[PDB]
């Protein structure tokens, strides 16, 4: 959900 | 030369077919709830969830004899903290932050394939260098890694690139452990291919 790991 | 007896047969016979893989592949049953285990096994999925490192176990458990399986980890899927290893049953398998999961317990045995180090009772401050020495530190994880698990000797160890990086773990006699990661990146598809055993005590 556009954090650092692509969430 | 500090391979597992019978390692280089084992790997040198033909692969586990389809249905193996399959059979000893993750298991539906056994990881994080934020993880879906595709084509009965071969592979898994975890789903884009914030704030939460995700674990996978294989379905089967070695309790003696020596088995390999092959972990291909895209490389641009690996996000913050990717750990390859092995897990008792017992093993956590979620946590509600990015961490190094596989390891981080008396549980479970793991080496982070974007630091290099290995955890095992480790919350990561201080894990040591594998392999060690300067060949080993500048070692890259490509997208193949093998993992070799000798019960008889009571070790994990890794290979890369046809070649055995030596013994990462001592001390795993005398339990039954199944294959494992930990994984925090959204839409990471880590493929798992069993390569057999040898079960006989010199393998």
């Amino acid at each position: 959900r556009g954090d650092i790991n692509n969430n | 030369l500090s391979c597992p007896e019978g390692l280089e047969e084992l790997l040198s016979a033909p692969p586990p077919d389809l249905g193996a893989q399959r059979r000893h592949g993750w298991n539906p049953k056994d990881c994080s709830e934020n993880i879906e285990v595709k084509e009965g096994g071969l592979y898994f999925e975890r789903r884009p969830v914030a704030q939460s490192t995700d674990g996978a176990r294989g379905k089967r458990g070695y309790s003696r004899g020596l088995h390999a399986w092959e972990i291909s980890w895209p490389l641009e899927q690996r996000g913050t903290h990717a750990v390859v290893g092995v897990a008792t049953a017992l093993a956590p398998l979620q946590t509600d932050h990015y961490a190094a999961l596989l390891g981080s317990n008396s549980e479970s045995w793991g080496w982070d394939i974007g630091r290099g180090k290995l955890y095992h009772q480790s919350k990561g401050p201080g894990a040591p260098q594998y392999p060690a020495g300067t060949q080993g530190e500048q070692l890259e994880v490509p997208e193949r890694l093998l993992v070799v698990l000798d019960m008889e000797e009571g070790t994990l160890g890794y290979a890369i690139g046809g070649t055995y990086l030596g013994p990462a773990f001592r001390g795993l006699k005398g339990r039954t452990l199944y294959p494992a990661v930990s994984a925090v990146w959204g839409q990471c598809q880590v493929r798992i291919r069993y390569l057999g055993e040898r079960g006989s005590h010199h393998h």
